[PDB]
């Protein structure tokens, strides 16, 4: 989209109508005349454009008046106000613009941010510039979280977030423009190789992915308009669905088959019949003949009853001579009937083997997807983000992701090597009490008007806990935390000194022997500068193989690379590294997913924040103390780094909008 | 509205494949027995056809028997009117039959005997004494 | 989730 309009689409925005955010800022305009809506819409898009065109500069409220025009530059405070909440929602000046009106000298309120992933840097970069005092506690010794990136010599890859999913109403766009990225668009092209080192052939290969979007719109059918979505009072997995859509199509396959069949006997029989007809009438036939021979041997002259004894047996003979010719037409065409169905025989299998083994190699990428087996899956909700997918092609950091999290960390009081390990939020205030890592001993001990909690889902999961929460959660939080899936993925780089491969697909995949593995290896990916080649452990694969050493593991991975590249191109890799996520005690897993018995309402549940309970009985009820951000917080964005940006500036905009009051509502 | 082409998921088909663990399995076990029985049934009865085919080894062939071809003549001989009598009586009024049995007249030429010698040739009593049979 | 797919990326219960 283009002009205005096309900075509301990126900035994720209906161009024409008034968000439910706005609604809650603007209730005298969305309650309003059309027109003023048309209005504020335009200053709306208007300063975004503005913004968007220029993301590495502050604009500033006065920057925009100035170039906004009549009708719309008249109302000032209107556009004081659509700034104002742009601003302080994230919307503009977010992320790293060079500040126009340095910094307030003086700061108002205390924030403690939990975790320096990109949730907690960007709710610290907005808090910061909103003038609060924020530091942030980071149980490890570098910011970026699940953004890792591995370096050595020349060589990068990225162990967590690797791929940019596309720029089209993208916030990691803006941020690109705000920091060297070297984003490499990825090329479509991804061939598949059996387990025997060779291509899949084109016929397959598009057969097989048809019948695997055909099964998953079968399960989207099944869940929305049959409601199969329980079963013996379980809720029914995306796994689960794909079965019992595999296995009436299996029915199926046999229910044609039986038919036709079916249909082979009803006219053998009929054959039967007739040709039971036929050896009756060439046996009347047989003795008419000899009656009118011996009617013949009579010779002449004859009275004439003798006449027409040879008369009639003659007439006789030839009717059933007539009737015999009738049948042996009939006993023609259902004799030709029968290699008419005996030569067109429905299918023989659903999926062989060799189908069934490429068909798995899609459900481990959707195992992929949701770092987690399909069993697992929510069956209605498992996509329930779709609507929100950017567009464009998806692309990857090629100096590495890690330096996006840096970039955002400059300017920010980090506490690296600091394990939080309570969380006591208060009436009155918030201590966070925090271990060092290298020396346990050494206690810490933060005050703070309010926690910014941006620990991964899989943390917040331990039991035993890792934090402790004093008052704990409560139940309807600790409920959406268990229910709530937290996947996991691995993933193998391979360092080589040559690029053995083919230096212009960017990735391929490889189909697995077992259902039981099809996560196992399963598709690798040639991303960077040097020769590096990626390679992903999804599914069921990524659980197993975090109790096998590197060695086990990169030797799977050469044994793959040796069978479909020639044994003698596949040298010794100079440096291997495997991630394990659900081991790193910092993460406990990968990212999240809707589980089975979840839903996106349980996302909405982890973002609301926690309000503790009064000091002195009889006092009005507190503020809220505890915020949550973080890729599990964000409903229309999951799993993602720009899911997890997004819900860092949601919290600073509601916290500021706590403790520094919103002055734009008015 | 409906599922995509060819996929057959019908509401009653997914509960018999969910109602129990292994009714899916079950179903699909019943059908592959289903299919053998069925299956050589098929070869029972095309080797039951292949005798009966064998047993009508020469067709007709050997019993048919040439055609006479002559004119229909307008005039009855008393050999013909004899010859019609006793086809009345043998096939009351199928007047082809008769028609062939006297060889040389017309399908019509039977109907107008049938009237003409009524009086003489008593054709009631004898259409009525072939109806007993 | 599916929004995560780069290689492949399926399509069915999509909305197109
Ligand atoms: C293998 C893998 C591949 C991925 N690939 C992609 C991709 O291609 N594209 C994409 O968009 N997304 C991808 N992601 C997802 C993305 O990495 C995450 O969604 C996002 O980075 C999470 O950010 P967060 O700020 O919510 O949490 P995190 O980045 O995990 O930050 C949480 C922080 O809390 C810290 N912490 C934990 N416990 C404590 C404690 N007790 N005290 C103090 N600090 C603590 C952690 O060290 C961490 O720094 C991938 C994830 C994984 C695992």
């Amino acid at each position: 989209p283009s002009g205005v309009e096309g900075a509301a689409f990126q900035s994720r925005l209906p161009h024409d109508r008034m968000t439910s955010q706005e609604a809650a800022c603007f209730p005298d305009i969305i309650s309003g005349p059309q027109q003023t809506q048309k209005v504020f819409l335009f200053i709306r898009n208007r300063t975004l454009q503005l913004w968007l065109d220029n993301p590495k500069i502050q604009l500033t409220f006065e920057a925009t008046l100035q170039q906004l025009e009549a009708p719309y530059n008249s109302d000032t405070v209107l556009v004081h106000r659509v700034h104002s909440y742009l601003e302080r929602h994230g919307l503009i000046n977010f992320g790293i613009y060079k500040r126009i009106k340095p910094l307030p000298t003086k700061k108002t309120g205390k924030v403690i941010i939990i975790g320096s992933g990109v949730s907690g840097l960007a709710a610290a970069r907005q808090l910061q510039s909103f003038g609060m005092d924020v530091t942030l506690l980071e149980a490890r010794d570098r910011v970026g979280g699940r953004v890792a990136t591995f370096r050595k010599g020349n060589y990068v890859a990225d162990l967590g977030a690797m791929v940019v999913t596309g720029l089209g109403g993208n916030p990691m766009a803006v941020v690109s423009k705000q920091v060297n990225m070297e984003l490499a668009k990825i090329k479509q092209k991804c061939p598949l190789y059996e387990a025997n080192g060779q291509a899949v052939p084109k016929e397959k290969d598009e057969m097989v992915e048809q019948e695997f979007n055909r099964l998953l719109e079968a399960t989207s059918y099944l869940s929305h308009q049959l409601d199969f979505n329980v079963l013996n009072n379980k809720p029914v997995s995306l796994g689960q669905a794909l079965e019992v859509v595999i296995q009436l199509q299996e029915k199926h396959v046999k229910d044609e088959q039986i038919e036709h069949w079916k249909k082979i006997v009803k006219t053998q029989e009929e054959l039967k019949e007739l040709l039971n007809k036929m050896v009756n009438l060439k046996e009347k036939i047989k003795e008419l003949h000899q009656q009118y021979k011996e009617a013949s041997e009579v010779k002449p002259p004859r009275d004439i009853t003798a006449e027409f004894l040879v008369k009639s047996k003659h007439r006789d003979l030839t009717a059933l001579c007539k009737e015999y010719d009738e049948l042996a037409e009939t006993q023609g065409k259902l004799e030709e009937k029968l290699q008419e169905l005996e030569a067109n025989p429905p299918s023989d299998v659903y999926l062989s083997s060799r189908d069934r083994q490429i068909l798995d190699w899609h459900f481990a990428n959707l195992e992929f997807a949701n770092a987690t087996p399909l069993s697992t899956l929510s069956l209605k909700h498992w996509d329930q983000d779709d609507d929100f997918e950017f567009t464009g092609s998806h692309l990857t950091v090629r100096n590495g992701y890690s330096c996006v999290p840096v970039a955002l960390a400059e300017g920010l009081d980090i506490k690296l090597n600091t394990a939080v390990r309570q969380v006591r939020y208060t009436a009155s205030g918030c201590e966070v009490i925090a271990v060092n890592t290298r020396s346990t001993s050494q206690t810490f001990i933060y005050k703070c008007d309010a926690v910014l909690c941006t620990l991964p889902l899989g943390v917040l999961k331990q039991q035993p806990p890792a934090v402790q929460f004093v008052p704990p959660l409560p139940e309807w939080k600790t409920s959406a935390v268990q229910r709530m899936g937290f996947g996991n993925l691995n993933k193998v780089v391979l360092c080589f000194d040559r690029v053995f491969w083919d230096p212009s697909v960017n990735l391929f995949g490889h189909v697995g022997s077992t259902t039981a593995s099809r996560g196992e290896l399963f598709l690798f990916w040639n991303l960077y500068k040097a020769p590096i080649l990626l390679a992903l452990v999804a599914g069921e694969a990524a659980g197993i193989m975090e109790n096998i050493s590197d060695d086990v593991i990169v030797g799977r991975c050469l044994a793959i690379l040796k069978g479909i590249f020639g044994s003698s191109a596949v040298p010794q890799p100079k440096e291997t590294v495997v991630s394990r996520w659900r081991a790193d005690p910092w993460a406990r897993g990968s990212y999240s997913y809707v589980a089975a018995g979840s839903s996106g309402n349980d996302y909405d549940l982890m973002a609301q924040p926690i309000t503790p309970g009064p000091s002195i009985p009889g006092a009005p009820q507190p503020i809220p103390r505890l915020f949550f951000a973080g890729e599990h917080t964000i409903r229309n964005y999951p799993a993602t780094v720009h899911g997890a940006l997004l819900s860092g500036l949601r919290e600073a905009g509601r916290i500021a909008d706590q403790f520094l009051g919103a002055m734009y509502t008015l | 509205r409906k599922p995509p082409k060819g996929m057959f998921l019908s509401q009653e088909d997914v509960e018999a494949v969910s109602a129990n663990a292994t009714a899916a399995t079950t179903v699909l076990r019943q059908l592959d027995m289903e299919l053998v029985s069925v299956k050589r049934q098929i070869q029972n009865i095309k080797q039951t056809n292949s005798a009966l085919k064998e047993k009508l080894d020469g067709g007709i062939e050997p019993y048919r028997l040439p055609e006479v071809i002559q004119k229909c003549n307008a005039r009855w001989t008393t050999e013909e009117q004899l010859l019609a009598v006793q086809a009345i009586r043998k096939y009351g009024r199928d007047f082809q039959a008769i028609s062939d049995v006297i060889g040389n007249k017309s399908v019509v030429q039977v109907k107008n005997f049938f009237v003409n010698y009524r009086r003489r040739f008593n054709i009631d009593e004898v259409l009525q004494e072939w109806e007993a049979e | 989730a599916r929004t995560m797919q780069t290689a492949r990326k399926s399509t069915g219960g999509k909305a197109p």
